[PDB]
This record gives C-alpha cells, structure tokens and sequence, in this order.
C-alpha cells in the first residue's frame, strides 16, 4: 500500500520534464504479479461481428467495473476500445494543397465543448425572473459528423 | 455469553452493538474481580 | 490596452468599471437580517469531534485582538454543549443511582458501616472499565456512558 | 403473548433526539433567481423570530446554498434554539416547532420549504424507508433515462398496496439556452473561433486570467462584465468580435438563437449514468417487503435499464438477518457455560426460561407507550437476560 | 462558466474511467451541476483506513488531470475526507463600524479560514461568501467604440 | 475472494448484453482451489476412518 | 508523427461514454520506404514541397 504511494509522488515531480504526447497518454502506478488468473474470454455465435466490435463492449461496460471490483492489480484488455479512426489519405491532401497540420487544427477546434456563461448570471441585476445556462460548441458524436468538418 | 457473542456486530452498526457490549463486558469481569478480591476483604476486616 | 491614431490613450478603466469585490457572487448569508458571513466546518471522517472543535477556538483566540472596529464572533449551529450535557446528566445518573442504592441498604440493613461495602464497590468497578476502554480503543462516547449507567 | 408483543412492536435504530439546533431547508421551481429565492428566505425568518421568540435565539440563513447541491434556486437556515431550561414543555422541543412549519407552509406559499430535526444516526438509518437508484445499463441517453425513471415513478404510486412513498431526488429539469456557431459563416468574414469562444466565455460565464497580491497576502483576477449586458438572450448581439480585416462584427450576423430542454443536474453512479429515487415504506410495510416490491417494478420496464441500490444502505440490517445470529450463539454458549460449574442436563434448563419472565416485561413498557424496539431496548433486553440469569442461578446454586 | 452538459464528460468522465485499481471500495456516485461544480464520492468498507484512502483516490485522478481542460487546471481540484454534517459553524457579523456582506468574507478568507482547515485536522471548510478579487466588468459598448474584445 | 466478485461485477452485466455475445472460461485457476480443498479434506476423512 | 505513428488529437463522445480520436493515414501510404516522397508539406509562399 504504502509503496505504491512513493512510487508515484516520485514520478510525478518528473513528470513536467516529458514530452506532451505522453502527458495526455496513459501513465500508470499499479500492484503487479506476473500471471494472470480469470481470463474472461468474449465471443459471438448468433448475430455475428467482428474483432473489433466485440473489444469495445468489452472495454465500454464491463472492463472499467471489473478493474475496480475486489482490488485488481492492472486489467489487460485484449484488443481495443473504439476511438474516431481517421486514414489521412496523402493524394487527397496535394490535390486540396493541404497538409496533416490542417487537419489536426480542424479537429482541434470544431470537435471541443466551450464552457459559456449563463444567462442570469452570478452576479445579477436585482429583479431578474430568470435564471439557465448556456449552450455553445458540443462534442461530435457520429462517423458521419466528423466527415463534415470544414 | 450474551453480551460478548451479541457483540459480533456487522455493518453501520458496528460500534452501537459491540461498545455496547464489551463496554459492560469489562464492567462484569472487573465487578468478578471486585466480589472475588476486596469484597472478601472488607466483608471479613469490619461488618459488625 | 490601446493607443488610436490621434495619441489619445484607451485604459482599462475607460473601457470598463474596477471594483475590488468578491469572486463568486452564488451566496451570501444573513444572521438574523443582517449581512454576515462565516465558516461552516465539517468532519474530516475519523476526526476526533470534540477536541476538534476545542482546538477551533484555540486558533480563532489568537486572532480576536487583531479585528476591526465592530467586528464580532457569534456561535450558531453548535455541537459542543450537547457533548457537555450528555456527561453533565450520566453523571448526574451515577451519582443518583449511588445514594438511591444506599437507601435501600439502610432499610434491609439498619448498621451504618453494612451500607458501605457495595458503596465502595461499584466506584472501583466504573473507574476500570475506563482503564480497559483506552486500552481497546474506544472513547467516553453516548454509548460507554449509557453503558455505564446500565 | 411474548410473540405477539414483539412482532407487532415495530423497529427503529436510534431515537430522534432533541439536538438543540435543527435546520430547513429550500426549493424553488425551474429558473429561479437569487432576488427571488430571497423572499422565501425573508419569510422563513421570520416564522422563527417574530412568531417564535421564546423557543428560537438566532438564525442563520445562507441564499442559494442547499443539502442537494449548488445554485441561486436552493437555500438553507441554521437555526440556533434556545438553552434547555428556558424551553420546559413538549410544545418548545423540536418535534413541535418543526410540525406546524411543515403543512402550514405547504399548501399556502409558492415553493417548498420543511424543516426537520437533525438525525443523531448519519445519512443513514432512517428505518422503515429505503434509497433505490436506477441505472443506464446500455447505449441510450439522459433523455430516454428519463421516461423509465417517470414509469418507475408512475407504477410505484399506481398501486398502493401497503402502500409506498416515492419521489426523485432532483432532477426537475429546466431549460438551457443554446446557440449554435455555424462554422462557415464565421471564417467567411475573418473571425476566428478561438476569439468567439474565450469572448463568450470570459464574458457570461468568467475566466481566470491572473493572479495579483492585496494587502499582503495574493488572490485572484477575473474577467466578466457589467451585470445589465448579460440578463437576456437579446444582449447577446451587443458584444462584437473583431475579425482580421480590421473592422467590428456582431455576434448575431453568424449565432443562431434558440431554445432548448436540458436538466440541470446529471448524476451517474459507478462510471455509467442515473436516477436517484429516494422513496419509502408505508406504515404497514417496513423494509425488506418495499425493497423487493420495487425490484420486480424495476424490471417491467424497457430493455437496457437496470437497477443498483444506492446509496447508503446497507450491508445487513440489525432489527433482522444480523440480531437472528447474534442471540443464536448467545443460547450456545449459555448453555455451555452453564454446565462448566454445574454439571447435568437439567440444571442449565432452569435458566434457559427465565429468558421469556423478564423479556415479556421489558415489551409491555416499551409497547405500552410510545416507545419502540430500538439500539437501546434490544441492549435492555439482553441486560434482563444477564439479570434473570443471575437471579436464577442463586435458586439453582444454592439449592444444590 | 460550464454549464451540465459541458462538465458530465469532460471533468467528470475522465476522472471516472481513471477511478480504478483501488483497493477496498463497495461503489461510486457523481453529481455534475449546471453552475460548474462536479464532486465523486468513493465510500470505502467499514473499518477502513481514511488516510491511505484518501492517497489512492488522489493518485488516479492526477493520472487524468492532464486530459482535462485548461480552466479546470488553474481551478481548485481537492481530494478530501467528507462527513455530510457541519458541527462548529462560526458567524462573522458587525455592529460598531459598519461593513456590507462581501467585506467581512473577505476578512474570514484571509485571515482565519486558512488557520482553521490546517488546526486539528479540519476535513474541509465551506466558506460562506468570497475571498476578495480584482473584479472587472467589461462593458461591451465601450469596446465597440475604440475597437476592442475581451 | 477476489476471482469469486469477478462473477459478481460480471453476473449484473450479463442481462443487457447483445444478440449472440456469450461469456466463456479459458485459463481459470478456480477449480484448482476447489480440487485441493475437496482432496485433503477427502484424505481427512479417510485418516480418520483407517 | 502524425501520419505514421499516429497522434492523440481530442477526446469525442460515442453512445454515451468518452473515448480518443486518431489521425495516421490509410494502410498502404506508410508500408515501404519509397511512400515517404508521397507526403508533402506546405511552405510559407503558397506551394507544395514534397
Ligand atoms: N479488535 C479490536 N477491538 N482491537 C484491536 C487492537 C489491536 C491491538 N490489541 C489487541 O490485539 C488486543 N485487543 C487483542 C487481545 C489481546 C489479549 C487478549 C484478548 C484480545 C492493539 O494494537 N491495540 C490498539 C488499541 C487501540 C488503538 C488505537 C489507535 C491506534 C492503535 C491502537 C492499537
Ligand atoms: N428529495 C425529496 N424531495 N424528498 C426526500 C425526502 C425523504 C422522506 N420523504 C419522502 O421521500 C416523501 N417525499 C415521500 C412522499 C410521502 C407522501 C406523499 C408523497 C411523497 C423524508 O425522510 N422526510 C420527508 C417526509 C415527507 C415529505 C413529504 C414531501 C416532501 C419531502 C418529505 C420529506
């Protein structure tokens, strides 16, 4: 328990002097044992997918309350949960005179949620009825509204 | 034997029926303490 | 902020009202119809209530003869009585059921020195069962005095 | 009549005490303000003070500050009574004062307000009621989260039944205005949508720019405006973002204003989200009968909504599954205690029924008035049993 | 400034997925408001340690801390121990030399509120108004006239 | 005591599971336990009744 | 970095949870040494530079 703790109040003070890939990556302070004991493997028979449809189930339901249930160690997913995949092609990107920069500023800019105020605010004039709050920019949701992104 | 086995609690109220017991529990076998020892003492010492 | 063409100067007071105010205007509490704020402590899940709550005064004494003119300390909401009443009526229950004791000792024994025996008994027995509480762990709480009583 | 004394006395954990201190708290309807929230608060005082001046010393009330959560909608009084001595009858003890603040201002008023005695207890331990929560167990959303959560409302109070009191925690749901940014309206005149987002947002909401030192010691800086340019949705087009060709531009020319339905509080228990449903038991039912009497009313409703109990109880309740267990070894080791000193198969029986003489005593006091099984009669009982043995084994020690 | 929406999947949910490989824990629950305020609540078993509780929770959120905004960096993020239930609550009026509602919170958060949550471990203090701020209030008429934002 | 609530956390999300997705068991050291328990407290019986 | 190892660009939601969002390039623009001349990367005045 209390050597867990050290460990990572140790990295942490280094953790500034990384590179900001890995910052937002998945860094991890866990108990390990090498040697797995329940593998819980997941197929499908009736109403068919793929090996990759069944992963994300997997890490979308089940895999966040299995790591925290009884003390687990570290969870090892066996495959990967789903992201919004996006294949750069290099042809398209000559012909529109672009390049992978634009297209991460793209991302980076419609795709993002703002926190707006309210209206009626925290400080208001005395005698206001109402009192909610703001919506601006939401976050994408679908395959074919991150196709549309100007 | 009913005040100890009682004081097995479980949950939230862990500490209501346990201090509840073994708080009196200690009372008991200091007041067998004080009737085996001092009681005795006093009892034969002056009475009449 | 600005300087337009003609060397007219734009400040921020120009621009925009400066008052030195609070940082979040969502509350503000009255005591009694007057203007107030306050300090709302809460436990810090194994603190030891009372001795907390002593040394909540122990700080606040050293800060009282540096206030300003009309600033003054009030005590609603408070636990710390109730803590002193509870010892105030057990052990006022004690000391009942001693003399009560010893009436009915009198009555069935008519020797004075017959009625002081258990007089002096139980006095050794309460006093022990202190000894045994702070050697297991537990404290004067509402429950190891009630149990004193019974 | 041992049996039939116990079984229908019922079962509390520990009695609600006078504390010398209680509280009320407020609830105002969707949108409310702080002016408004305000006058409920004025009202509330004055109940206390004016209309209350030998049981109350001093109030403290707090606007826009609830036990549920945040927001210029709730409120909370911390009220401070007077000592125990000025306050002699039942009518100045805290059951009372609290009982005529109740169904006086419910019904007459506008918004809710109820006061009630501070639980010695914790969060927990209500006794005859329950906390469900019901959860989403698959890919819909808050607003198909919703429906169930009125169904479940619904059937609960369709038929009662031993009836069972239910009400959601608080999720009244009020609305939220939107404004949509089209993106190419915004790029064709010059402005960048990093300008738009940090000017609505360091405007209407506040940013935290930087930090300063006041007369010694250092606070914050922030970033907002004057109060009358962001109470209605029309102010909006009163702010202009400067696009590259050095002109000005309203917000109006690429927003786009219009209403919508949102609520104002989304919990989630346990990494997925939910509904917190604080019901309880009727007078008739108590516990174990309405937890799994809403069980079977959480599974009668549409598929990918399940259920999760929460959120304070429990891990084996007292008066039941645990009290059973604890006096089944209290009669095994009776019994053998009594044989180490004795030695028999008769003797120990003697004590083994004086343990219903003293007990059908202890339940026609406590039955008799207003009393009720409880922490401190169920350790009464087992004082008696020590007492009765005690009695018992004089009779049967000295008279062999 | 976020309104529910806002901070339900990008403050909360990325602590949430974080919020694993915990040793003890029974479940968790979340409440994410309208003003911008979010708070979990890990409720361990009974008879467990509060103080290597409390490291492991503040050790998994930091792991997520960089997957968050900005805003909410700079912001006050606290991992404390919490007891719904206030014991001391301290008033702070006036009487002789008159100050408004904003003034005297100024004075209780400079003062004596950082005294207290330091004295007697203190699990977490609520302050009933605001420390003081340089407050600005920009007037968006008087930036339109000399050319300006925020 | 750990493996045994990796059936508890999993037996809840059984129900809302999609068309054909089933659960299966490789590499599991749970019966192992099981076995070792049932084959000494099987050779107790048999000290005790030789 | 972005093309052939991949880069963590922003954070989406999908049905409800929060997942990542990627950006590489399709499999057969990064599999032999020859591909690299088929990325190219824009200069300060207005043309393509390979
Ligand atoms: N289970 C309970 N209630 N207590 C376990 C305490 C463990 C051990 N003391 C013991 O192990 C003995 N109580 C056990 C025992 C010894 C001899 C005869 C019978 C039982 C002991 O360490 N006692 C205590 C007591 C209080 C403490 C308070 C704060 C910090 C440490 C403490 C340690
Ligand atoms: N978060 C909210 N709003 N309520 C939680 C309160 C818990 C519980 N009482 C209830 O749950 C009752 N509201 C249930 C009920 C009783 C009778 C009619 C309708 C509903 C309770 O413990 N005390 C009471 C008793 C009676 C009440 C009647 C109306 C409103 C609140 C009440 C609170």
């Amino acid at each position: 328990d209390i050597a867990q703790v050290q460990v990572q109040a140790k990295l942490q003070l280094a953790m500034p002097l990384l590179p900001q890939e890995v910052q937002q990556q998945g860094v991890s302070v866990e108990k390990s044992s090498s040697s797995f004991l329940m593998v819980v493997g997941v197929i499908n028979t009736d109403g068919t997918m793929t090996q990759e449809d069944i992963s994300d189930y997997v890490a979308a339901n089940m895999k966040d309350a299995i790591s925290r249930t009884s003390g687990v160690g570290d969870v090892q997913l066996f495959g990967s949960q789903y992201a919004m995949r996006i294949w750069m092609n290099p042809n398209e990107l000559n012909k529109f005179q672009l390049t992978p920069v634009d297209v991460i500023t793209a991302i980076k800019a419609q795709n993002a949620q703002v926190a707006a105020g309210q209206l009626g605010g925290t400080p208001p004039v005395k005698g206001q009825q109402l009192n909610a709050s703001i919506i601006a920019q939401t976050r994408l949701t679908s395959t074919e509204e991150f196709g549309k992104i100007l | 034997a009913v005040f100890v086995p009682m004081a097995f609690f479980g949950g939230s109220t862990g500490a209501i029926y346990r201090q509840f017991s073994i708080t009196i529990v200690s009372a008991m076998a200091l007041s067998v303490l004080v009737a085996l020892i001092l009681t005795p003492a006093l009892c034969a010492t002056m009475l009449k | 902020l600005k300087v337009n063409q003609d060397g007219s100067r734009v400040l921020l007071r120009d621009v925009a009202k400066i008052e030195l105010g609070g940082e979040n205007y969502d509350i503000i509490a009255e005591f009694n119809g007057q203007p107030a704020s306050g300090l709302g402590i809460k436990l810090a899940t194994g603190a030891n209530a009372l001795d907390t709550a002593a040394a909540i005064r122990a700080e606040l004494a050293k800060m009282e003869p540096f206030f300003p003119s009309g600033l003054k300390i009030v005590y609603p909401y408070d636990t710390t009585p109730f803590v002193k009443i509870s010892i105030h009526e057990v052990v006022k229950t004690l000391v009942e059921a001693i003399i009560l004791v010893f009436l009915v000792m009198y009555l069935f024994l008519q020797n004075f020195r017959a009625t002081l025996i258990p007089t002096i008994a139980v006095p050794v027995v309460l006093l022990g069962t202190f000894a045994v509480l702070a050697a297991f762990g537990f404290s004067i709480n509402t429950l190891t005095m009630f149990g004193m009583v019974l | 009549g041992m049996a039939y004394l116990f079984v229908r006395l019922p079962s509390s954990f520990l009695p609600d005490e006078d504390q010398g201190v209680f509280m009320t708290m407020v609830q105002l309807p969707a949108g409310a303000t702080q002016e408004r929230t305000q006058k409920v608060l004025n009202e509330v005082t004055h109940y206390y003070l004016t209309k209350e001046k030998n049981n109350v010393e001093s109030v403290f009330a707090v606007n826009g500050f609830g036990f549920a959560g945040r927001g210029q909608n709730t409120g909370i009084a911390f009220v401070s009574l007077k000592d125990w001595a000025d306050r002699p009858g039942e009518e100045n003890k805290v059951e009372a004062i609290t009982m005529r603040a109740t169904r006086a201002f419910s019904q007459i008023k506008d918004a809710m307000v109820f006061a009630f005695n501070l639980p010695a207890i914790v969060e927990l331990g209500t006794a005859t009621g329950f906390d469900f929560e019901l959860i989403d167990q698959a890919g819909l959303g808050h607003e198909k989260l919703t429906q169930a959560r009125n169904q479940l409302l619904a059937e609960a109070a369709k038929h009662p039944d031993m009836l069972t009191s239910v009400r959601p925690n608080g999720l009244e749901d009020t609305p939220q205005f939107k404004i949509d940014i089209d993106q190419e309206k915004a790029q064709a005149l010059g402005v960048s949508i990093n300008d738009i987002n940090t000017t609505l947002g360091a405007a209407w909401g506040g940013s935290y720019v930087n930090d300063f030192i006041d007369r010694g010691r250092v606070k914050k800086v922030y970033v907002m405006s004057e109060a009358k340019y962001r109470m209605l949705p029309d102010d909006i087009g009163d702010w202009y973002v400067r696009a590259a060709d050095g002109q000005m531009v309203p917000f109006s020319a690429f927003s786009s204003s219009r209403w919508e339905y949102g609520s104002p509080r989304l919990e989630r228990y346990n990494g997925l989200p939910s509904m917190e449903i604080l019901g309880q038991a009727a007078p008739g039912k108590s516990t174990g009968e309405a937890m799994e009497l809403m069980e079977q009313l959480a599974s009668k409703l549409p598929t990918g909504v399940g259920y999760d109990w929460t959120g304070m109880s429990y891990q084996e309740r007292l008066s039941g599954n645990q009290a059973p267990s604890l006096y089944a070894i209290s009669l095994i080791v009776v019994f053998l205690c009594l044989a180490a000193l004795y030695e028999s198969w008769s003797i120990p029986f003697s004590v083994m029924l004086v343990v219903p003489l003293g007990v059908i005593g202890a339940l026609l006091a406590a039955t008799f008035r207003g009393l009720t099984n409880d922490v401190y009669f169920q350790v009464g009982l087992l004082t008696t049993i020590g007492l009765s043995a005690k009695n018992a084994i004089l009779i049967v020690e000295f008279a062999k | 400034g976020a309104d529910a929406k806002t901070v339900q999947d990008t403050v909360t949910q990325v602590i949430e997925q974080n919020m694993n490989g915990i040793d003890n824990l029974m479940y968790m629950s979340s409440n994410s408001d309208s003003t911008g305020t979010v708070q979990i609540t890990l409720t361990f078993e009974s008879g467990t340690d509060a103080d290597i509780a409390q490291v492991q929770v503040q050790a998994k959120l930091q792991l997520a801390m960089p997957l968050l905004p900005q805003e909410v960096q700079q912001q006050g993020v606290s991992v404390e121990k919490s007891s719904s239930s206030f014991l001391m609550v301290v008033g702070v009026i006036n009487t002789d030399g008159t100050m408004t509602q904003e003034d005297i919170s100024d004075y209780v958060a400079a003062n004596m509120k950082d005294a207290i949550s330091r004295t007697s471990g203190v699990g977490d203090v609520q302050l009933f108004g605001s420390q003081y701020a340089m407050r600005i209030w920009m007037n968006p008429n008087e930036l339109n006239k000399f050319q300006l934002t925020p």
